[PDB]
């Protein structure tokens, strides 16, 4: 409640001088330019229906001097008419602007002119002369058949497109690329339109031969668009094919991956495993290229937000999915771990592919033992032969949800006598780059820490404050995710977990941290199936409350 | 100059205006040190859209499949300056394509140099040069008593810039070269790289002896990948870093998913038990705790019986079945995998429900009946 006309009359003849350029796109620049504008075109539309259904017509004279000129040019105009439910809108619009008593002949020549246009839109003829003659002979009214014949008109292309695929290098007729170029332009209005499905599909197939592109990324990013909101469902090598061949497409996927975990949907990784699994990213990347530049990204994100644990979460999702859609397609014929993540040791690698799932869960401490081992040998001994240096042995790590997150949740139950492995490797995750010196400051103070909390278990159930003492700095983190650790895994916990969460929950901040951290830890359990009933109900009941608070 | 009375001048300096109405040029142009006869006639008026241009045969044979190419420039060039460009343009193109016609040497150092330095050499490591000198392959010997070659591609000044090195072993080959540095110097330095993989090789000669190494036979020295079979229809792929070979490699099962599992549970199980002072072979038996067996069929080893264009056994039902009518390449294919490929080759011909068309991999008549 600030404007009214003002901004709606700008962009009126903003696009009333737009139309008059545009007026039936029957060349190719009336057509980009309709194809790209029209989005806009459409709100502009919602905000104009929204003015006419609220008053009422021939009586006011707002935009009325020319707006049957505006729509008279929107609807001869077909690469409009072909946009999701501008067609239903614009109808709308003259619903208004129809008069039921038509007293003044002005208003009445309205009606006559807007049935006359919707005669136009609806029931005109402006198709071939033959089959018009044929099928009102046959008693056939256009309606009927348009379907079938709509279908038949794309499979002859569909089919002929495939063919001009087929014939790499035969002395035959070269489908001319202007053809193609055409449709692509009449796919992107009626990407929504379920009757084109296959024509979309054999253009994002059949590429061939040419140095150049051919296709223009006005169809790129609508087919983007509607794949990601799932508006048309394609099959799988179609989309694949098209992220090979428009790369600000991939990355445009991507970033429609990353609002889901920052905006909306913060902590729901059961929806981030749908998201993941109905995009066919994890698949897409089974594709030595667009893993890359999906990883890429990834790090782009790790360094901005210096290690956002929610991040780190959707990543050892993305890996997790991936795995397990590169093992499936991938008997004969796949690329080796050098080639997917070149920057370390095949060797790591080859060890945390192996899941945890199919593994003792007394066998977990050993492996871990030994990943840490060898993680010193890969980052300390920074020789020729090894890593760039820490930080790719690091992002090794993080894509393996399970290993990371296991360490602590082990330290607690070997407590008594911590491993040394196991401190360094801890301090690795929560503090790489660091400096030997500080490495080992970081490892005696959580050592103190244990024998702390080790002697505070074996107590009884106790106050919250003796446990902030110890909390009481750079290694905050580190601490508060092991005693969160502590509070779920120890017996004791349930009863004096609210009094520690209020201390530590000083900001918004933490509190989104330690959400992340349960729905993590929650996802983690319950795919690897592994429990106390206690820690599960107590946790859920804590993110529960915690998620009104933030 | 802008005016093409000076920078023609400047950039075609052999190409004299016979005619006062300079209509008629005659003369020579230049390219690449070689200087080449040229007779470009105008009409009455300075337009290109008709003009004569003949050569000598020499230049035509060198123009070879660019006739119509240049016929065009002729229709679509503005100035004659800027068709003189593009033709020079042109030449440089055709003769940097022919290299391998296009040679006077500088003897008196070329040839002689390299009798000088191979005998620095030693007269034993040559094996090959081809007869233009242009490549000459040596021959080296590992410690291990192993055979490695290296190609040199040579240039016309050898001395002054960098022969091209050539050389099997699977890490990248650096060469320092100085144009003081010669033959023996690249010589060290290979024997260095040699020597620096020697570990690599044991472990591969280990491999390639006491197993059933399938999928590279006579396998290169350039290989890191070793499909072993064990017991009988499972396969496990070991591909192993050169530097570190002795390191667990990545290796991962092909066979019957039944007999796969437990495997992969017991390497899982097992991989910590690696260790880098026994071969990969002393640890791969001990972690998985079996044996392979050697050579379990050494002549029917696996005939990959696989598609040939798609690598896979059933494509939709499809079986490798379509055959070579051949006895030297015998590759199944697939009925849509041949058709998709044989109809977007120019060679092949179509009759009514039959195609004839080459073999892929052997470029021999093959028909296929849809
Ligand atoms: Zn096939
Ligand atoms: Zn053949």
């Amino acid at each position: 409640m600030a404007q009214d006309s003002v901004d709606l009359s700008c962009d009126y003849q903003f696009w009333m001088q737009k139309l008059s350029v545009w007026d039936q796109a029957s060349t190719l620049e009336t057509q980009q330019d309709t194809c790209l504008h029209v989005a806009q075109f459409q709100e502009f539309l919602r905000k104009m229906y929204e003015a006419l259904k609220e008053m009422d017509s021939n009586t006011v004279i707002e935009r009325f001097p020319t707006i049957g000129q505006l729509l008279a040019k929107a609807c001869w105009n077909p690469f409009i008419l072909a946009y999701d439910e501008s067609q239903k809108i614009l109808i709308w619009c003259l619903c208004c602007l129809i008069n039921k008593e038509p007293q003044n002949s002005g208003q009445s020549k309205l009606n006559s002119w807007i049935q006359g246009v919707l005669s136009h839109i609806l029931s005109a003829l402006r198709f071939d002369k033959e089959v018009a003659l044929f099928t009102q002979g046959l008693g056939y009214a256009p309606i009927d058949y348009y379907p079938g014949l709509l279908k038949n008109m794309v499979l002859s292309l569909a089919s002929e497109l495939r063919e001009n695929h087929l014939n790499g290098f035969n002395t035959q007729r070269r489908m001319a690329p202007e053809r193609v170029a055409s449709l692509s332009r009449v796919c992107v209005p009626l990407i929504t339109l379920t009757d084109v499905d296959p024509l979309v599909e054999a253009l994002l197939i059949c590429h061939g031969r040419e140095p150049q592109e051919i296709l223009q990324p006005e169809f790129f990013e609508a087919v983007n668009e509607a794949i990601l909101l799932k508006k048309i469902s394609l099959p799988m090598s179609a989309v694949v094919c098209l992220w090979l061949r428009h790369l600000p497409s991939l990355e445009k996927a991507m970033l429609h991956l990353f609002e889901k975990l920052i905006s909306s949907e913060r902590n729901c990784l059961r929806r981030i495993e749908c998201f993941i699994k109905d995009s066919s990213l994890p698949q897409a990347a089974c594709h030595p290229a667009i893993f890359r530049v999906v990883d890429e990204m990834f790090r782009c994100a790790l360094l901005e937000t210096d290690g956002a644990l929610e991040i780190i979460a959707t990543i050892q999702v993305f890996t997790q999915c991936f795995v397990e859609a590169l093992e499936k397609a991938s008997k004969q014929l796949r690329f080796a771990l050098k080639t997917y993540f070149p920057y370390t040791s095949p060797s790591l690698a080859m060890v945390l592919l192996q899941d945890p799932q199919d593994i003792p869960r007394g066998h977990w401490l050993q492996t871990l033992k030994h990943i840490s081992e060898l993680l010193r040998e890969a980052v300390e001994d920074q020789t020729h032969g090894s890593c760039g240096g820490p930080f790719e042995s690091w992002f090794l790590f993080i894509h393996f949800g399970g290993w990371a997150e296991m360490v602590a949740e082990q330290l607690l139950m070997s407590a008594a006598e911590p491993p040394t492995a196991l401190l360094w490797l801890l301090a690795f995750y929560y503090g790489p780059r660091d400096g030997r010196q500080q490495r080992a400051q970081t490892m005696v103070q959580v050592k103190a820490v244990l024998g702390h909390l080790l002697a505070m278990s074996r107590s009884s159930s106790l106050s919250a404050q003796d446990l902030q003492t110890v909390a009481g700095a750079p290694a905050q983190q580190l601490i508060r995710h092991l005693l969160l650790n502590f509070l779920l895994w120890a017996p004791g916990g349930h009863t004096i977990a609210w009094d520690v969460i209020t201390l530590m929950a000083h900001t918004a901040e933490i509190t989104h941290e330690i959400i992340g951290f349960l729905d993590q830890t929650l996802y983690r359990w319950n795919r690897l199936g592994i429990e106390s009933p206690r820690s599960e109900k107590l946790a859920r009941e804590l993110l529960k409350e915690l998620r009104t608070q933030v | 100059m802008a005016v093409t009375e000076a920078s023609l001048l400047r950039q075609c300096p052999l190409l004299l205006p016979q005619n006062r109405s300079k209509t008629v040029y005659e003369g020579f142009i230049s390219a690449q040190g070689r200087d080449f006869h040229l007779r470009i006639v105008l009409p009455e008026d300075l337009q290109l859209k008709n003009a004569r241009l003949l050569c000598s045969w020499q230049l035509r044979t060198i123009l070879s499949g660019y006739h119509r190419i240049v016929q065009q420039r002729m229709q679509h060039s503005p100035d004659l300056m800027s068709f003189m460009m593009e033709l020079k343009m042109l030449l440089e193109v055709a003769l940097k394509n022919r290299q391998e016609l296009y040679a006077l040497p500088p003897p008196p150092q070329f040839y002689s140099s390299l009798i000088e330095e191979i005998g620095t050499l030693g007269w034993d490591k040559l094996v090959y040069a081809d007869t233009c000198f242009s490549t000459i392959k040596l021959k080296a010997e590992d410690a291990s008593g192993r055979e490695h070659l290296i190609t040199l591609k040579l240039k016309a000044k050898y001395p002054a810039e960098s022969p091209d090195y050539f050389v099997d072993f699977p890490v990248p080959f650096c060469a320092s070269w100085t144009p003081q540095s010669s033959l023996i110097s690249i010589y060290s330095q290979f024997l260095a790289a040699i020597e620096s993989l020697k570990a690599f090789w044991d472990v591969m000669d280990e491999i390639d002896e006491k197993t059933w190494v399938l999928e590279p036979e006579k396998p290169p020295r350039s290989a890191t990948a070793r499909r072993i079979a064990l017991g009988n229809n499972v396969s496990i792929n070991i591909e192993v870093d050169p530097r570190h070979p002795t390191m667990l490699p990545e290796c991962f099962f092909l066979g019957a998913d039944h007999v796969v599992k437990p495997l992969g549970i017991k390497l899982s199980r097992n991989i910590h038990l690696w260790d880098p002072e026994n071969s990969v072979l002393q640890n791969l038996k001990d972690v998985l705790e079996i044996d392979f067996p050697a050579r379990a069929i050494l002549e029917k080893s696996d005939f990959t019986m696989d598609c040939g264009i798609c690598y896979a056994y059933q494509l939709d039902g499809t079986i490798p079945d379509q055959v070579c009518d051949n006895s030297q390449c015998g590759q199944p294919f697939h009925q849509i995998c041949l058709y998709e490929w044989l109809r977007g080759l120019l060679t092949s011909r179509q009759s009514f429900n039959i195609i004839f068309g080459e073999c892929p991999y052997c470029s021999k008549p093959i028909t296929l009946k849809m």
